[PDB]
């Protein structure tokens, strides 16, 4: 049972690392879209 | 802000 | 101990799935906002 | 062996909490950018 | 710092 638990933990940790990396990617792209919106607004106004 | 804004965009909702 | 651990893992796994689903949803909407910015930029330029 | 497991669950649970908090903040900023796009489009159209 | 240019760089290269 301890082994099955350990294997599940290994799967969870791996997925957490993937999710952390995706969050970092999302934040960078989101920052770009904020910057884009600021540029568009300044032109429109 | 479930509204707000105004003020020329409020610097993007203040971030 | 071992059953206590097994229950916490199950709860963790279920929260992980919910997180994965939310990340997927976020990515789809971020892609639409990128696309909408692209259309706006070209139209005003 | 079970101690190392209980400790790993602690580390995973707090990391999961960090992730949830980050996803909540990304969702708010995404909601803001969608709002800003809507305003820009309404203005030009 | 920054950079960009190029009409938006195709959205900062994604």
């Amino acid at each position: 049972r301890m082994k099955q638990i350990e294997d599940k933990i290994e799967e969870i940790e791996s997925k957490q690392k993937k999710i952390e990396n995706e969050i970092a990617r999302i934040k960078k792209l989101l920052q770009l879209t904020v910057w884009g919106i600021k540029q568009l607004q300044a032109r429109i106004l | 802000x479930g509204x707000x804004x105004x003020x020329x965009x409020x610097x993007x909702x203040x971030x």
